[PDB]
């Protein structure tokens, strides 16, 4: 499995528009892109208001934020048998894929990734606020 | 062979655990070496709804 | 990035309109501050601590010059039963004419607000008379908080920065506080009164220009150098004097008479002399007692360490709490609020009954605002006290350090102080309501003979004990064949008995079962805010609904809905419930107060004694009956200078009213309306050529709490505050 | 009948009837001993 | 008298608030015919107010100024001046019904602890044990002190969950 | 950004994971529990704080949990 | 709307009783509901020629009293 | 919303519809209070809630008097 790399000119879904839609935060800061390959033409629920016909073969939208093209992912996944993924992209032209991080859905475990944010002890044994005070800044004792 | 008997009571010694010194049923106890190894239901559901929680050897003493 | 806040990288960097609001609201929290160490932290305390002295006396200062210059104090002096003091001037161009004729009163050429601080008294009292008095004591304490601004600056500079072991100097600290601050400005106190008041109350002039060659006793100090002490008690002021002038005045400056002035109908000043320099002497002794430089007196630690009952009743006793309060600034300032807060109770419990201040029994307005005013301050002193307790617990208490003592045992029976609390508040609520429903359903079927009345005879027997000879229990100083009635006959109890027995005063009112059903209200008032606020305390570290709460401090959120639903879990949000039953206790002293002095003052205590065993006559008789003429400040037909109060009061129900919005609406619903205003924003021509900076957000859940408690505090406070004076004043104004 | 005679026993309708009948016997007793205040 | 009360029997105003509330009826009386069912029921309430004066005089209840009963709450006073009916005597017939409840609820709730499915005699009431134990109610002071001399009335603190402190 | 942690008290039965509406969490290999696998947190910038994850932990107490902490644009959830 | 009523309350404390809005001061008269008013007690004229009477009292025209008390009247 | 529709229409009614009707003409309960009074907040909280709520809480001792107690048991 490799990176896979976002083709801009993918047709979108049937959708007359709305105004629940992007702002101005994607001009000037970031808005996010799904993409997915359908069977068939088939209505879904845009997490933005009302309904959209997904075109067969390649889709693609855009969402202000990643919770909405996630949303969208479990609507996807769950009732239609999809396998979307999900970029960030910046006002500079950059993308940065996002969803599946390694190709396979988070909720399997896999090989190759490194636990994160792991504490190798229970939360009844973390240390009282008395031993973490004056630290530089606000920090709980769960933070050490 | 380690901890105690299934089916047999047991008393909980983890201070931030619901069942806290309260009695429930030993389900089974893995001979793994897993970190919690020791199975036990309760009658009594704890806030979240669950009546079944895991626990180190040390943490239970069997009841009475 | 932002540079507001400097002192949160974390806020600074935050890109709503959360930053701004919350920027202010920690910018005291100093230990929460980027960088912040234990040493600076107490020299940051320290600078502040200078900057609160000099506000304070700037406040004086500016109600001193504002008396003189645009007050009635000398026309007050010369008869101050009949004349209203003046606060300061008003200059309002929305004024229209006929307010501004209304507010025209008191001898003043334009309008005027009339003071209800009772300053007037206090001055006029301590020897002041004219108004180059008043101007050169405002001068004096503009240079005063001028000085403490300096020494503020002075302190923080590099060579003037006292280390940390000096901030931890308790046992010299508490020396110098007790000998110094506490004991030498009593003593100072009353040379004034010796050297200055005393002599003025007797109708002579003494100032800085001839107090070096005017004897404040015939015999000057050969009594006080030779033993003969009772040389000053000689000659009191008769019972004919005429306060600040010389007629049937004494020469005494030390007594203990024991009463009130007859015709100030306060207490007299030589008592108020002998007191404080009794008061000074016991606490310059008491400042001798702590270990210094000089190798004799107390160690704290030592003491603490010794009182470990030998039964082991209290485990460790006091091991290890030298340097749990000594380390902890949330202790110390837990305990220096509840102690600061039950004095100003006491403060307004005693000023009331024993008015020290000449003229100010009558002062009817002045004597309501003074009660009301410190004991809702007191009220709100108690509450803090109790949220920094709860703040030690979780940021400052260490259980390693205090395993087996007092305080480590206190948490180790929480549920037993909890849920006995928690008898006590039900017992009190469900049978203090029931007798009193009891009472309204016998007054509504027309049978007030079947209502429950309770005599309060253990409140009458201690009233007896003290002399009062209305009930007839005849013991102690009710008894004239008593050894305390005997003993104390030649010193204090003629004055104070004479006091006791004249139910035309404040001393020891009459009570009845009106004042037992209302006093097991405050008694229910008291334990539920002590519940709520000791609750939250002890569950401040923990609870079995959150185990692990100390780990996210003191104010946060919730922990979400999960686990059945996890609002208001925190001890910040324990502290909030509180205020509100904080605000109805003190509503409840304070309307008990206020009627039964206005059925005092308007010579029919019946109508008190006969309506307030039953809510309806507590609805009826005081607010309903009392509101009318406050109501009527503006009209249809004109209005009269009540329409200030008439306003304020309205204005009052209304910031009420706006704080029920966000204490019973919550985020989630005005954060989706937000969003449809940025969108509408976003899309109209002309109006999206500006755009904002901070994007705008609903305030945080927290936010919402203090706020919408904020808008119900300050309402609760100025609507009462407008019927309080309006309804007294009104009435004898 | 045992299922109709356990439906009586639930809380509700055990609540139902034994406050009726506590408010039956204090309503009756100040019929027959009105407005007592005291203990004589 | 005690607290300066006075007796209701001697009490200027206890008579005159007598006066007062049967004049009342009699003015509604006077609108309504001999016979008619309003004058009857209007002449009951006036026979009940009478005897009610008559009973509270009778048990010697004191009265203040407003010529109200006052009940006497100290047990060395309520004894040594006859007025133990009034708070001191009713203390011990609520204690006693009181502690009958509660000692009735203890006891089924300790009884069907025992059972295959403990929550559900507490929705579905066992009425027949519910009714064996209010019977035996009666006598709660005397088993609640055994149980207080067995050291069975209370749970031993290594049985009781509490929070982390 | 938000503060997520995770206790070896995990089973590893990933309904955290799948509660998720952020895509914060994942599943890694383990070798502490049964199942041989942990939850992990290793895109915290996008946790919005909704504690979804911690109402699914079955543990008691939790496995995961959740420290409010500064609010940027991504962490306040904010689309505009 | 609210705001209005603050504004009077404001002018009334300040004893500008000139400057609020009233019937004897700035006026806001509801002309639209006055006209239909109008329009309904003279339907049995022209709009309505077989009703004898209009609708409704409230519209204008004379009161009716009965015991003593009255029944309707134009509002 | 409707506590203001109702306090509307208990206020119009007395100040301007209902009353007594004898030879000197028509006195309404409130004696037409209404028009100049309810402009103002201060007017609807002591001409309306002040003025009108001494017949409840004055009731006591009378058939009314359940009204009394009810009115306290609902605040
Ligand atoms: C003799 C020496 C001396 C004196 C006079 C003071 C005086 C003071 N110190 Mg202290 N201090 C001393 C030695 C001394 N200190 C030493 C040796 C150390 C080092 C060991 C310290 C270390 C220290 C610290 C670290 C701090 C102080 C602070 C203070 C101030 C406390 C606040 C205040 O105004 O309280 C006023 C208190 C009184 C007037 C005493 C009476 C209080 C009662 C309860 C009030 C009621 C009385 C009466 C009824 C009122 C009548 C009112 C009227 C309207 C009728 C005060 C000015 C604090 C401060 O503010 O610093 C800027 C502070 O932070 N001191
Ligand atoms: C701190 C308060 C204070 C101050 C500064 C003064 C100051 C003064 N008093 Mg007054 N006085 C006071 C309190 C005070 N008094 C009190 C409490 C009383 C009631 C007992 C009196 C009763 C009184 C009388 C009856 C007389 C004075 C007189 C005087 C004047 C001359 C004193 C003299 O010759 O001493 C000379 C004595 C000494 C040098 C020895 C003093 C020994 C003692 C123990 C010193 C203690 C110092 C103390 C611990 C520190 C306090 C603070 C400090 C800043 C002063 C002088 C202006 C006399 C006078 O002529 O007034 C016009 C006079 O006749 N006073
Ligand atoms: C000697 C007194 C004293 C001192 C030194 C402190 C100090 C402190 N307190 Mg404590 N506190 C006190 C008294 C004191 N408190 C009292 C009396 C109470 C009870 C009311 C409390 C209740 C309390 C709580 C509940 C909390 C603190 C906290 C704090 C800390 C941060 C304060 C801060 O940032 O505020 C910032 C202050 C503001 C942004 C302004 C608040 C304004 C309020 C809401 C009133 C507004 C009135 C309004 C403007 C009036 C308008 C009128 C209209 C007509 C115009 C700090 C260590 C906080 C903390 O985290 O401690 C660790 C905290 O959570 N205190
Ligand atoms: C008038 C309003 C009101 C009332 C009556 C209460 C009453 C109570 N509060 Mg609450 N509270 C209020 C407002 C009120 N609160 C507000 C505005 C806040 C701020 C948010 C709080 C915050 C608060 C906190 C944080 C706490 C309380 C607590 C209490 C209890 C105190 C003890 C007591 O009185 O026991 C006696 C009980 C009562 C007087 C309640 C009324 C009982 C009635 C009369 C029973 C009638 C039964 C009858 C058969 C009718 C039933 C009809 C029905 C079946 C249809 C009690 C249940 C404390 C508590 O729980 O202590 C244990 C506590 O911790 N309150
Ligand atoms: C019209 C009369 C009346 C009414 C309607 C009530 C109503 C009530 N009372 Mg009150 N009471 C009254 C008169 C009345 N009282 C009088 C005259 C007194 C004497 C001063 C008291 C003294 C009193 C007390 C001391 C208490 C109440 C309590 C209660 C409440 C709960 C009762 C309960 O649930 O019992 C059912 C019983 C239980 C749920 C458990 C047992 C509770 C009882 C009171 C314990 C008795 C212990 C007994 C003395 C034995 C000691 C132990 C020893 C034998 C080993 C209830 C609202 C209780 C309360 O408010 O609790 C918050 C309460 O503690 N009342
Ligand atoms: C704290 C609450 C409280 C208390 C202590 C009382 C107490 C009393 N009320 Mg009051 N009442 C209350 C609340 C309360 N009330 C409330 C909330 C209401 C509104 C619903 C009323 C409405 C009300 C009315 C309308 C009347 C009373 C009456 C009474 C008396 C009843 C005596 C009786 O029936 O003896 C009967 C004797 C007994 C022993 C009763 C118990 C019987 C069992 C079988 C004993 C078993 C022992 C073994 C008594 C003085 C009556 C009265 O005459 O008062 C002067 C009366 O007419 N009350
Ligand atoms: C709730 C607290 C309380 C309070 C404030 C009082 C107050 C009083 N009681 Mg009461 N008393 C109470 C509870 C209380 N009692 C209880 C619970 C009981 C039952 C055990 C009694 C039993 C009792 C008796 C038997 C007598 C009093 C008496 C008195 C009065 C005078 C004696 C005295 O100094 O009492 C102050 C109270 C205390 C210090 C607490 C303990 C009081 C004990 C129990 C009684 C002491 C009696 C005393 C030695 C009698 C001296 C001779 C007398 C002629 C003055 C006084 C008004 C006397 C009285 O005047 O009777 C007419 C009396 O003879 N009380
Ligand atoms: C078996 C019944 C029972 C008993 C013996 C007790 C006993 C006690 N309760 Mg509890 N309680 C009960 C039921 C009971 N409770 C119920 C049903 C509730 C929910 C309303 C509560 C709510 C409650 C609170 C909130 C508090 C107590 C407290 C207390 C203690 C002091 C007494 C008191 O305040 O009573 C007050 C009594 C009540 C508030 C409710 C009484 C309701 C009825 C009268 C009880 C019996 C009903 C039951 C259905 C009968 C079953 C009969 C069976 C044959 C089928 C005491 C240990 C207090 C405490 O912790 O003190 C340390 C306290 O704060 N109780
Ligand atoms: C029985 C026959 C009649 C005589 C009985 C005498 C019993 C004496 C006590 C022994 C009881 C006993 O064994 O005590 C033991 C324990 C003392 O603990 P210690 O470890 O210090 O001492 C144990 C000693 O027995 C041996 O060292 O005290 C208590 O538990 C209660 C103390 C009551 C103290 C009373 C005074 C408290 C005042 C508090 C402030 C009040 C302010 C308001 C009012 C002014
Ligand atoms: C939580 C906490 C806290 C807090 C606390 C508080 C806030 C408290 C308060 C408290 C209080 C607020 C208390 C009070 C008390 C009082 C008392 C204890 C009193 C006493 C008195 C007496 C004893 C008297 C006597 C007498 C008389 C009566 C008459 C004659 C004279 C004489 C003097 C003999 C702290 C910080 C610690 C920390 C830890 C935790
Ligand atoms: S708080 Fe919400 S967004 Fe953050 S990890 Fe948990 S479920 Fe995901
Ligand atoms: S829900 Fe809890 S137990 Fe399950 S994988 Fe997540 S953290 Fe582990």
């Amino acid at each position: 499995w490799t990176v896979p790399t976002l083709n801009p000119d993918t047709p979108s879904p049937i959708f007359g528009g709305s105004t629940g839609g992007l702002l101005r935060k994607a001009q000037t800061e970031e808005f996010y892109v799904i993409t997915w390959e359908a069977k068939k033409e088939q209505i879904f629920e845009m997490p933005t208001g009302g309904a959209a016909i997904m075109r067969q073969g390649p889709n693609l939208l855009k969402f202000g934020k990643k919770e909405q093209c996630l949303a969208l992912t479990t609507q996807l996944r769950n009732k239609f048998k999809l396998t979307p993924c999900f970029y960030r992209v910046f006002p500079d032209g950059k993308v940065q894929y996002l969803h599946p991080a390694d190709g396979v859905y988070p909720e399997k475990v896999n090989a190759g990734r490194v636990g994160a944010n792991q504490n190798m002890r229970r939360i009844g044994q973390n240390v009282n606020p008395i031993k973490v005070k004056f630290s530089g800044r606000m920090m709980s004792p769960a933070e050490i | 062979e380690v901890g105690p008997k299934r089916g047999s009571l047991v008393k909980i010694l983890r201070p931030e655990s619901y069942w806290f010194n309260q009695v429930g049923k030993v389900v089974s106890v893995d001979q793994s070496g897993v970190r919690y190894p020791v199975v036990v239901r309760f009658e009594n559901q704890n806030y979240a709804g669950v009546t079944t929680n895991n626990y180190a050897l040390d943490e239970v003493v069997a009841a009475k | 990035t932002k540079l507001f806040p400097k002192f949160s990288q974390g806020l600074a960097q935050d890109p709503t309109t959360r930053r701004i609001w919350y920027g202010l609201a920690m910018a005291h929290d100093f230990e929460s501050h980027d960088g912040m160490t234990e040493e600076n932290l107490y020299q940051k305390i320290f600078a502040s601590h200078f900057g609160q002295l000099s506000i304070i006396f700037l406040w004086t200062s500016g109600n001193l010059f504002h008396v003189a210059w645009q007050g009635n104090f000398e026309q007050w002096v010369t008869d101050p039963v009949h004349i209203r003091p003046i606060a300061h001037a008003i200059w309002d161009p929305h004024f229209g004419q006929p307010a501004v004729e209304a507010f025209t009163r008191g001898g003043a050429s334009g309008p005027v607000n009339i003071s209800t601080s009772g300053v007037y008294q206090w001055w006029y009292t301590i020897g002041m008379r004219t108004n180059q008095d008043l101007y050169v004591g405002s001068v004096f304490l503009a240079l005063v908080s001028a000085i403490f601004l300096f020494a503020g600056w002075l302190h923080l500079q590099p060579n003037f920065q006292p280390s940390l072991s000096w901030f931890k100097d308790a046992e010299s600290r508490l020396n110098h506080h007790l000998s110094g601050l506490f004991g030498v400005s009593s003593l100072a106190w009353t040379g004034h009164l010796v050297h200055v008041a005393i002599p003025e109350s007797r109708g002579q002039h003494v100032g800085w220009d001839n107090f070096l060659s005017v004897l404040p006793h015939p015999q000057g100090l050969t009594p006080f150098f030779t033993g003969n002490w009772a040389a000053y008690a000689q000659s009191p002021d008769t019972a004919s004097h005429v306060f600040g002038t010389a007629q049937g005045s004494g020469q005494a400056i030390l007594t203990f008479l024991g009463g009130f002035h007859p015709q100030t109908q306060s207490l007299w000043l030589t008592d108020m002399a002998h007191h404080h320099l009794a008061i000074a002497v016991i606490f310059i002794v008491a400042g001798h007692m702590y270990r210094t430089n000089f190798g004799i007196g107390h160690r704290m630690q030592a003491i603490l360490e010794a009182h470990t009952p030998p039964s082991g009743s209290l485990g460790a006793g006091h091991k290890g709490l030298f340097d749990t309060v000594n380390n902890s600034l949330h202790f110390q300032l837990g305990l220096a609020l509840a102690s600061v807060g039950t004095i100003t109770s006491l403060v307004a419990q005693h000023m009331y009954s024993l008015p020290p201040y000449a003229f100010q029994a009558i002062d009817f307005t002045t004597q309501a605002a003074l009660y009301t005013h410190h004991q809702y301050i007191a009220g709100f002193i108690m509450c803090g006290a109790f949220a920094h307790g709860a703040i030690f617990f979780i940021r400052d208490y260490d259980p390693e350090q205090n395993k087996g003592n007092v305080l480590a045992r206190m948490l180790d029976h929480k549920e037993a102080l909890i849920s006995h609390l928690s008898w006590v508040s039900l017992f009190l609520g469900f049978h203090t309501l029931g007798l009193y429903v009891h009472n309204d359903v016998m007054q509504a079927f027309g049978t007030p003979e079947k209502q429950i009345l309770i005599e309060p005879v253990f409140a009458q027997w201690i009233q007896a004990a003290h002399g009062k000879a209305l009930y007839g229990f005849d013991f102690l100083l009710s008894s004239k064949t008593s050894a305390a009635f005997a003993n104390g006959q030649s010193l204090w109890l003629p004055g104070w008995l004479d006091a006791i027995n004249n139910n035309q005063n404040s001393l020891f009112l009459t009570i009845g079962p009106g004042d037992f059903l209302v006093h097991h209200a405050i008694a229910l008032g008291l334990h539920t805010t002590t519940l709520i606020l000791v609750k939250g305390a002890l569950d401040a570290r923990g609870s079995k609904l959150m185990p692990d709460k100390k780990d996210f401090g003191y104010s946060f959120p919730c922990d979400g809905p999960g686990r059945g639903g996890t609002c208001d879990i925190s001890a910040y949000d324990a502290f909030y419930l509180a205020v509100f039953w904080m605000l109805n206790t003190i509503g409840w002293v304070t309307f008990y107060w206020h009627w039964k002095h206005l059925t005092l003052w308007q010579g029919n205590v019946a109508q008190f004694d006969e309506s307030s065993t039953y809510l309806m006559g507590w609805l009826r008789d005081y607010l309903w009956l009392n509101s009318s003429q406050l109501i009527n400040g503006y009209n249809p037909f004109g209005m009269n200078s009540l329409s200030v109060w008439a306003w304020t009061f309205l204005f009052g129900h209304l910031i009420y009213a706006t704080g029920f919005m966000f204490l019973i609406s919550w985020r989630g619903y005005w954060q989706e309306l937000i969003e449809t205003l940025v969108w509408a924003h976003e899309k109209t021509p002309l109006a999206n050529l500006v755009y904002w900076k901070d994007k705008p957000v609903a305030l945080s859940i927290v936010q919402a709490r203090l706020v919408g408690l904020a808008h119900f505090s300050v309402g609760y406070i100025f609507t009462y505050a407008a019927f309080l004076i309006a309804s007294t004043s009104g009435r004898f104004g | 009948m045992k299922d109709f005679t356990t439906y009586l026993s639930t809380a509700p309708v055990i609540a139902t009837i034994w406050f009726t009948f506590t408010a039956g016997l204090l309503i009756e007793i100040n019929r027959y001993f009105p407005d007592p205040l005291v203990f004589s | 008298d005690i607290a300066g009360l006075t007796p209701c029997s001697e009490s200027k105003a206890y008579a005159k608030l007598e006066k007062k509330e049967l004049k009342t009826l009699e003015k509604r009386l006077k609108q309504y015919e001999a016979d008619s069912a309003p004058a009857v029921a209007l002449k009951a309430t006036m026979e009940r107010t009478k005897a009610r004066f008559a009973n509270y005089a009778k048990a010697g209840l004191l009265c203040g100024n407003d010529g109200l009963p006052h009940l006497i709450a100290d047990p060395g006073l309520a004894l040594k001046y006859g007025h133990a009916g009034e708070v001191f005597i009713p203390t011990f017939g609520f204690l006693y019904v009181a502690g009958y409840i509660g000692y009735v609820g203890r006891q089924y709730l300790i009884a069907v602890k025992g059972e295959a499915k403990p929550t559900d005699k507490e929705i579905i009431i066992d009425v027949p044990l519910a009714t064996k134990l209010a019977w035996q109610g009666a006598g709660w002071p005397l088993a609640a002190v055994q149980e207080l001399q067995r050291g069975t009335l209370l749970e031993k603190e290594e049985n009781i969950t509490v929070s982390p402190r | 950004a938000h503060i997520v942690k995770i206790y070896d008290t995990c089973i590893g039965c990933t309904q955290c994971v799948r509660a998720c509406p952020l895509d914060v969490l994942e599943m890694v290999p383990w070798d502490g529990c049964k199942a041989s696998q942990m939850a992990s947190a290793p895109r915290t910038e996008d946790c919005v704080g909704c504690k979804r994850c911690e109402t699914a932990c079955p543990t008691d107490f939790l496995s995961v949990r959740v420290y409010l902490g500064s609010e940027s644009t991504r962490s306040m959830g904010l689309s505009y | 709307s609210f705001g209005l009523y603050i504004h009077n309350d404001t002018m009334s404390a300040l004893g500008r009783p000139q400057d609020m809005f009233s019937d004897t001061a700035i006026q806001l008269q509801p002309v639209f509901a006055q006209w239909i008013q109008n329009t309904h007690f003279l339907a049995p004229q022209l709009t309505a020629p077989n009703a004898l009477a209009a609708t409704s009292l409230t519209w204008g025209g004379d009161l009716v009293a009965v015991g003593g008390k009255v029944a309707m009247m134009p509002i | 919303s409707l506590s203001i529709v109702i306090f509307h229409f208990s206020w119009k009614m007395q100040s301007d519809v209902w009353g007594t009707v004898t030879a000197s003409g028509v006195s309404h309960i409130t004696g037409g209070n209404f028009a100049q009074s309810a402009n103002t907040i201060n007017g609807w909280l002591r001409d309306f809630l002040w003025a009108q709520s001494s017949q409840v809480i004055q009731s006591y001792g009378s058939a009314l008097s359940a009204y009394g107690l009810i009115f306290l048991g609902a605040h």
